[PDB]
DNA sequence: GGCACCGGCAAGGTCGCTGTTCAATA
DNA sequence: TATTGAACAGCGACCTTGCCGGTGCC
């Protein structure tokens, strides 16, 4: 049937993390923005923990 | 393998079910019920009001309250569909030209709280088009909350011309709320107006001439329908059968500035591309509940003939399912196999947080 | 005093030549590919979907025998509801007045 | 760092303009909203919006706009940017609770782009960043004019700008981005000149021509080409105000304008010897009023038009204190004494990137004539006109150039920071050019 | 000259933000080869289906371990409604007429039936020139037929009767000698039946008086087979008469008295084979919007024929008081293509009939079918004297009583001779049936039916045998909407005899044995076939136009000694009760779905 | 020489159309 | 024993893409 179909067509399908792991978690953060004037203001800008791998 | 899932949420009734059925497994009030001094959701909070202040997540189209709409999301998968969202992918329907704020939001709580694997937010008025079976027209959308007019053409819909009568299918219940208090009736409390929403859906309908009716309406005993509360008395309703349905064309009648439906139609279709207007004409697609009632096709027809050219071919299309179309359409686009390059994945998600809905859901 | 110094002059000049010839060359590129990519999908798909929409009211070879066969199933129960009415001797009225 | 996403800088997009103003957000290929510089006033309140504009007791229709095409009403220009800015393009508060009937400062995130006409005045800059930064609460903020923004919708860092808008037609020479101040030419042969000509020529026909507005028609019949019309109007209980019935007229000029009239595109001017004559023999084109009255147009199409190639040709003034249009204000003269106003070594660059724009630009065959005067103006050089635009809609050119500009990452260095505004007052003349 | 440790010490450094070059949206392209759609591929997607196997497992299990009294079966008519429940021998008969206050009656609004000119130059203009010829002709015909038949004929027949109709006048005898009493409606007393509104339905309805202190109006939401658009200002009128008749039928006919208890019963409605969408899905809706009815189902007129019958296969003649129509029925369908359907019936042998008595003097020349004791007395006469049994004919003589409301009762004696026959043989040449007025009024209110994807596409249903017929009236690139607006302006008519054979030529598709089967198991049904030897002399015009069958022709009434009126309503009962039908709309499809899921439910390609 | 527009072509699977064979009914 | 509901096998029509190529800009 159509949706077993091997290769390139189900790329996405099998890609699927079914019932996994919690995904990293944002938060409405702020970032500083610098003139050509040297000039330092703040925009609001998602944010999210680092992904560390030892 | 399991289909994703389609949830389509309104002002009025949220609709739930899976990719690839032709109608939705759940259909339920966007209600939230709290204690006023445990929350409660659709039919069950209506059950128990008394302990409970209630309100909707959902105004004029757009959702205002997360808090409140989370909970709506969370009794749609385990109380309404009996299924866990970890295991499947979700498409979720968005307002013509609501926030950008908004977007990120939603796209924010299905991963984060309900971590769906992959997710996809979905213009309302395209979706009811796919639905309609073409690929340009103009839709009218006209709900419980609010009514938009939507130019697509060659399945891209054209922001600038989008034009939003603020006014829809509580309006008109309000409305023949107080003309029933003006025939003698009382029915000011929500126990009451549940009954005056009953009350438009099986008797109101669209006039074809305003005039004659209002005029004939003197003489004609056809018209008084008469209806049973759930106390067993009966009332009778007259020319409040058309005037509540005739706010629709003329919103004066209920006191406020703007054009009827079929003026904010025409307006739409001429902000548009000149050479494109030809085929938005030839295609006027109707959806959402504030378009059921009967002889609505027929006076859209009349209406926006009477403005158009004499030389245009102007054409209405309301399929019978038209209520529900928004839903259906989505059902269509997340049944396709296409669907699988089309959706945020939660390892795209992971990587780029909620504004990649910004570039995916275009 | 602010913003009048030769170096302002140049540095303000500078971001908006390079901004000019390259950034927005670039950007005008992608932005028309990009659409030209964006309006292709979405027609393809509304081509796609506006099909399976109004596919279920085709005919077809198979759904008509179905059909024939739906026909054929409710004609033969109808005969054996006569058969069992015959056989047990169905009467229906009297009219009088 | 590796702790933020794909977000960057979500920066508003706004242009204002004495026919429509545009806004929404930049990375976009078009404007989100747009609306009429004509708002409605009644009873002491302000309404905004084209499905907002309807026949009620007194309504009064105003514009915010000049025909500078400039802010000459900044408390009502106040009030509209508040409608676009923040009513249309950000949440909801949700209503109290009680009201529903079931129970018995706001840009803080969103920068701001605003779009100026080239001739804009020093002190109303100024008071466009004092509106922005008293009122919105903006991060930063930052005023462009209209040609820059028209180059980079056409993807020209220097192109030479014919802008044929409503209130003006404008030409400027943009080079590596920035205006040369010389260059500057403008007219009033624009789309609302073309519109009084249009009015004149109908009120000089042989039977002369009444348009009558959509609003004011209930129902018509169809009939014949030049036939008297067959319709019913509407009555109120109250005066139509001119003002409404000079905006709600205008709609029918636009469908006119973007249906019937042309360019005369043919060899040399349309008043030519042969070129009158030949014109009179062609098939024409049909239009229709709302009044249901309908008629074939011939020669008169190519000469309300003319006009703002050959002064010579013009019908009219309806209004008798208008003055006409002299030679200086035609298109071939405003683009003779622009690049008059350039380098000479420059010139051959110019001409080869030459960028339309502006809704008047899109009159049929207006890209041939201009063709056509380039080429016998300016012999031995190559002449290609571009539009303004990522697509064949061609009327936002301005603002897609800014949403073009607001999505570029050099950019982001540009503006003129709140901080740096709040300590400094006057910055914006200095700290933009 | 320029240096960048100036522009330091100035605070002046050009600066990328950490942002990209760019942030444009881009945009990777969908790939579609191959691509597949897993829309509605299952019977577990569909929700007309889910709800059916949900349905079929229930009641499965209840084996492990519906009601016919629950069952009301409905059959709409231009004169009569056939109503009663699926338990029952019989269902109940009422006029298919809403009464209700008006301004006029229905005889001041519009000129008398039949129709003639009252100012004009003579008899010929009177009845119009060639409606006189042809009936002449045919009365030739029949004393040419008699003679060829071996019967006795008069040589002056018409003079004797003639003579004594013009010269009789009326006699008075009501308020001393004794009749039959009539008993007008008392429409000043209140409704007892569980309702407010002073509305009369059926026979209460028929009678009430002319002049009544509230002047009533009677409207027929039906006429000649389809919605009767021709005599209502507006559609919404038009559904709010059909709704309140069939409410009231409800109340008063089956005394399901309490609003409240209906959605626990569910409905068969019969409807004819060549349906117009329009009517169906209107039928529907008043079901379960107004009604609330748990389910309906549909079944078509010669379907039902046949399940009354107990026949596998059969072609059904239906002779309605306004419709004729004709279908062959083998394996359980209606054949598409063998659909036949004349605009005329047993009404139009009344009209015919008064018509041609009027010519010859008949004594009442005021009498206007538009006036309620005249349609009723018009209706008698053609039922107590119409035949078309050829041996008893004769000149004779009887009378009738005019039971006018309010005014003494008129005796009237008459005579005839020939009209009680001529009139019924117009089935053979309908040209002097009143054809003139039948197709006013066909569009206008209620559109032609178009597919709901497809609009400039109808989607009504369409026969070989219907357009050889209309090609018959009228010999006939083009849109299908300019052509289908081309055949509605004709109207179908034809020969009673070669309607039946031009639909059995296009069910068989050219195979002789078909059509030696079909012409075998002619079933005669419908209250305008009750006229006495109607399938005798069906059964004789067949065979003397087709002597390669005329051997095997036979022509049968009825069917298992059932009256003609109820095989249908008996045959949509049966398939009620019967346990394999899975045709049913729910009220839940069609609260979600609307007509579309009859498509996906009944028993044919919709 | 790189990259692009426009075109004819070879090719991949899904889908409906055609057909054989089987277990089961009565 | 004739007929049925169904699984299974086989084939062509169809839409869509990548490929090789002519012609062209830069
Ligand atoms: N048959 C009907 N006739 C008339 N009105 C109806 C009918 N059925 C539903 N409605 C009305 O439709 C409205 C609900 O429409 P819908 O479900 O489209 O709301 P919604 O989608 O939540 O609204 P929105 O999309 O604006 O948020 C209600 O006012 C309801 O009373
Ligand atoms: N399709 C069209 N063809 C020609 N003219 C048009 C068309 N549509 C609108 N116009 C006219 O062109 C002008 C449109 O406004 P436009 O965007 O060109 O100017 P603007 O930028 O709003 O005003 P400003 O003159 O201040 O720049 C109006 O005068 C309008 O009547
Ligand atoms: N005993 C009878 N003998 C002869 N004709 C009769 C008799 N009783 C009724 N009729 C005639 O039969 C006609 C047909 O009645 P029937 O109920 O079959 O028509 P209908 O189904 O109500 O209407 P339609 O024509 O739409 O089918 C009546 O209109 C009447 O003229
Ligand atoms: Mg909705
Ligand atoms: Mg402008
Ligand atoms: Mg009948």
């Amino acid at each position: 049937g159509p949706k077993a179909n091997q290769g390139a067509i189900n790329a996405g399908l099998r890609a699927l993390d079914r019932s996994g792991k919690p995904c990293r978690k944002w938060t409405r953060g702020t970032f500083q923005m610098k003139s050509f004037t040297g000039v330092v203001w703040e925009i609001p800008r998602w944010t999210a923990p680092p992904r560390p791998k030892p | 393998e399991v289909a994703a899932l389609v949830i389509d949420n309104g002002s009025g009734m949220c609709k739930a079910g899976f990719a690839g059925d032709d109608a939705p497994r759940a259909v339920f009030p966007s209600i939230v019920g709290r204690p006023r001094h445990d929350s409660y959701v659709g039919d069950e909070a209506q059950s128990k009001r008394g302990i409970l202040t209630l309100r909707y997540p959902i105004e004029h189209g757009v959702v205002t309250n997360w808090d409140d709409m989370e909970k709506i999301w969370h009794h749609t998968f385990y109380n309404e569909l009996r299924v866990a969202p970890e295991e499947h992918p979700v498409l979720l329907t968005e307002a013509p030209i609501n926030p950008k704020s908004n977007r990120e939001k939603m796209t924010q709580i299905v991963f984060e709280t309900f971590n769906a694997p992959a997710f996809y937010v979905s213009i309302q008025a395209v979706l009811s088009l796919y639905a309609s079976g073409r690929t340009t027209g103009i839709v009218l959308d006209s709900g419980d909350g609010v009514t938009h007019v939507v130019p697509i053409y060659e399945g891209f819909s054209l922001p600038h011309a989008i034009a939003r009568l603020d006014m829809a299918g509580r309006d008109l219940t309000d409305y023949l709320m107080k003309i029933l208090a003006e025939r003698g009736y009382t029915f000011s409390t929500t126990a009451e107006r549940e009954i005056v929403r009953d009350i438009k859906e099986k008797l109101c309908y669209v006039a074809l001439d305003f005039e004659q009716e209002i005029q004939t309406a003197a003489q004609s005993s056809h018209l008084e329908k008469s209806y049973e509360l759930p106390d067993g008395q009966v009332i009778t309703i007259g020319n409040e059968r058309f005037r509540a349905p005739e706010a629709l064309f003329q919103p004066s009648v209920l006191g406020l500035e703007s054009g009827g439906i079929h003026v904010t139609t025409f307006n739409s279709i001429m902000k548009c591309d000149v050479d494109v207007r030809k085929d938005l004409y030839g295609n006027i697609v109707m959806s959402g509940g504030t378009t059921m009632y009967p002889g609505l096709s027929d006076r859209m027809q009349k209406e926006i003939t009477a403005l158009a050219p004499s030389s245009m071919k102007v054409k209405i299309i309301a399929p019978p399912e038209r209520k529900y179309s928004v839903w259906i359409g989505g059902s269509i686009l997340a049944s396709l196999s296409t669907f699988q390059q089309m959706w945020i994945s939660k390892q795209e998600y992971d990587e780029s947080g909620p504004s990649i809905v910004h570039r995916k859901c275009f | 005093l602010k913003f009048q110094s030769k170096g302002y002059n140049q540095i303000y000049d500078q971001i908006w030549r390079d901004l000019a010839r390259k950034d927005v060359s670039k950007v005008f590129r992608l932005a028309t590919d990009s659409y030209a990519t964006k309006a292709s999908n979405l027609k393809k798909t509304a081509i796609l979907a506006s099909k399976e929409a109004k596919r279920w009211q085709l005919r077809t070879n198979k759904g008509t025998k179905d059909l024939q066969a739906r026909a054929k199933r409710v004609m033969r129960d109808m005969m054996g509801f006569w058969k069992r009415n015959e056989r047990e001797e169905r009467d229906l009225r009297k009219a009088a007045e | 760092a590796d702790i933020y996403g794909g977000d960057e800088v979500s920066a508003l997009v706004l242009d204002p303009g004495y026919c429509n103003t545009r806004a929404g957000f930049a990375g976009e290929e078009m404007p989100k909203q747009v609306i009429p510089s004509f708002y409605g006033h009644v009873d002491g309140r302000d309404l905004f919006g084209d499905e907002v504009i309807v026949p009620r007791a007194g309504f009064e229709v105003r514009n915010y706009m000049n025909r500078d095409s400039m802010v000459e009403d900044w408390d009502a220009a106040t009030r509209v940017w508040e409608y676009l800015l923040v009513q249309r393009l950000q949440p909801p508060r949700p209503t109290p609770a009680s009201k529903n009937g079931l129970n018995v400062k706001p840009l803080t995130e969103n920068p701001l782009l605003m779009t100026e006409a080239p001739w804009n005045t020093p002190k109303a800059r100024e008071k466009a960043i004092e509106v922005v930064m008293e009122n919105w609460g903006t991060p930063a903020f930052w005023l462009s004019r209209t040609p820059v923004l028209a180059a980079f919708a056409a993807g020209k860092a220097t192109a030479l700008v014919i802008d044929v808008g409503g209130a003006n037609t404008s030409v400027t020479a943009i080079h590596d981005g920035m205006v040369l101040k010389r260059s500057i030419q403008r007219s009033p042969a624009a789309g609302v000149w073309l519109s009084g000509q249009i009015r004149s020529m109908w009120k000089s026909q042989d039977p002369p021509v009444n348009v009558v507005p959509t609003f004011m028609v209930e129902n018509k019949k169809p009939v014949e080409a030049g036939a008297p019309p067959d319709c019913r109007l509407r009555n109120f209980g109250f005066p139509i105000h001119d003002s409404f019935r000079a905006f709600e007229e205008e709609r029918v000029l636009t469908e006119f304008k973007e249906s019937v009239v042309e360019v005369w595109r043919g060899p040399g001017k349309y008043l030519n010897p042969g070129n009158e004559d030949f014109a009179k023999t062609q098939p024409g084109r049909v239009f229709e009023f709302p009044d249901g009255s309908n008629q074939m147009w011939r020669e008169q199409r190519y000469r309300v038009a003319e006009g703002m190639w050959d002064e010579t040709a013009a019908y009219p003034s309806l209004n008798p204190d208008e003055a006409a249009i002299t030679k200086a204000q035609t298109i071939p003269a405003l683009i003779k004494a622009a690049l008059d106003g350039v380098d000479v070594d420059l010139r051959p660059n110019l001409l080869g990137n030459v960028v339309v724009t502006g809704s008047t630009s899109l009159l049929n065959g207006f890209n041939d004539r201009l063709n056509h005067e380039l080429t016998n103006m300016y012999p031995g050089l190559k002449i290609k006109l571009h539009a303004a635009g990522l697509t064949s809609e061609r009327r936002f050119g301005a603002w897609i150039g800014g949403s073009i500009l607001a999505s570029l990452g050099t950019f982001h260095q540009m503006w003129i920071s709140r901080k740096e505004y709040e300590e400094n007052g006057a910055g914006i003349v200095e700290k933009r050019c | 000259k320029v240096s960048e440790r100036v522009l330091a010490r100035e605070g002046l450094e050009r600066t990328d933000n950490g942002m990209r070059q760019t942030s444009w949206p881009e945009v990777q392209p969908i790939n579609q080869k191959n691509y597949y759609t897993d829309y509605m591929k299952r019977d577990d997607q569909i929700l007309s289906l889910r709800l059916q196997n949900e349905a079929n497992r229930e009641r499965l299990v209840k084996t492990a371990q519906m009601d016919p009294s629950k069952i009301i079966v409905i059959h709409p008519g231009s004169q009569n409604l056939r109503i009663g429940f699926a338990s029952d021998a019989l269902p109940k008969t009422i006029p298919m007429v809403l009464g209700t206050q008006y301004s006029q009656t229905e005889s001041e609004m519009h000129e008398a039936l039949p129709r003639r000119q009252f100012e004009g130059r003579t008899m010929e203009q009177q009845y119009g020139e060639e409606w006189v010829k042809k009936y002449q002709k045919m009365c030739s015909d029949l004393k040419v037929t008699m003679r060829a038949n071996k019967l006795k004929v008069l040589p002056n027949s018409k003079d004797l009767v003639v003579n004594f109709n013009r010269r009789t006048e009326p006699e008075i005898i009501s308020q001393h000698n004794d009749p039959l009493q009539v008993e007008w409606t008392n429409v000043n007393k209140a409704p007892e039946d569980g309702t407010t509104q002073k509305v009369f339905i059926g026979q209460q309805a028929l009678r009430i008086a002319e002049d009544s202190s509230p002047k009533y109006k009677l409207w027929w939401p039906i006429q000649h087979g389809w919605l009767n658009e021709d005599d209502y200002p507006t559609r919404a009128h038009l559904f709010d008469d059909l709704e309140m008749l069939l409410d009231r039928a409800l109340r008063r006919e089956l005394g399901l008295t309490k609003k409240a208890d209906w959605k626990q019963y569910s409905c068969v409605i019969v409807i004819p084979d060549l349906y117009d969408k329009r009517y169906v899905e209107l039928l529907l809706h008043l079901c379960i919007e107004f009604f609330d009815l748990s389910r309906v189902a549909f079944i078509q007129e010669s379907m039902a024929a046949t399940f009354g019958a107990g026949y596998t296969q059969a072609c059904v003649v239906d002779v309605g008081a306004q419709k004729t129509s004709i279908s062959c029925v083998e394996d359980g369908l209606v054949i598409e293509d063998s659909r036949v359907n004349l605009k005329y019936g047993g009404y139009d042998v009344t009209e015919t009939f008064i018509k041609m008595m009027l010519y010859d003097n008949f004594p009442y020349q005021d009498i206007n079918l538009r006036r309620r004791h005249d349609f009723l007395l018009a209706e008698e006469l053609k039922m107590k004297y119409c035949t078309l049994s050829q041996a008893n004919i004769s000149v004779q003589a009887f009378d009738f009583h005019l039971r006018a409301p309010n005014q003494p009762t008129r005796k009237y004696q008459f005579k005839f001779y020939d009209e009680v026959i001529l009139a019924p043989m117009g089935f053979y040449d309908p040209s002097i049936f009143d054809n003139s007025t039948k197709l006013r009024g066909r569009r206008k209110l209620i559109d032609r039916s178009y597919n709901a994807y497809d609009v400039d596409m109808p989607d009504d249903p369409t026969s070989s045998a219907q357009l050889a017929i209309l090609a018959m009236v009228q010999p006939s690139q083009r849109s299908a909407k300019e052509i289908a607006a081309e055949r509605d302006a004709v109207l179908p008519i034809a020969p009673l005899d070669v309607a039946i054979l031009t639909s059995i030529q296009h069910a068989a598709k050219g195979d002789e044995k078909k059509v030696r089967e079909l012409v075998g198991s002619i079933m005669v049904v419908g209250g305008g076939a009750k006229i006495p030897h109607f399938a005798p002399f069906l059964e004789e015009k067949l065979k003397i136009r087709r002597p390669d069958l005329a051997d095997r022709i036979l022509v049968s009434r009825s069917a298992r000694e059932m009256d003609e009126q109820v095989v249908v309503w008996k045959g949509a009962s049966v398939f009620a009760k019967l346990s394999t039908n899975d045709s049913w709309v729910t009220n839940y499809e069609y609260k979600m779905l609307g007509s579309r899921c009859i498509y996906m439910k009944l028993l044919w390609h919709y």
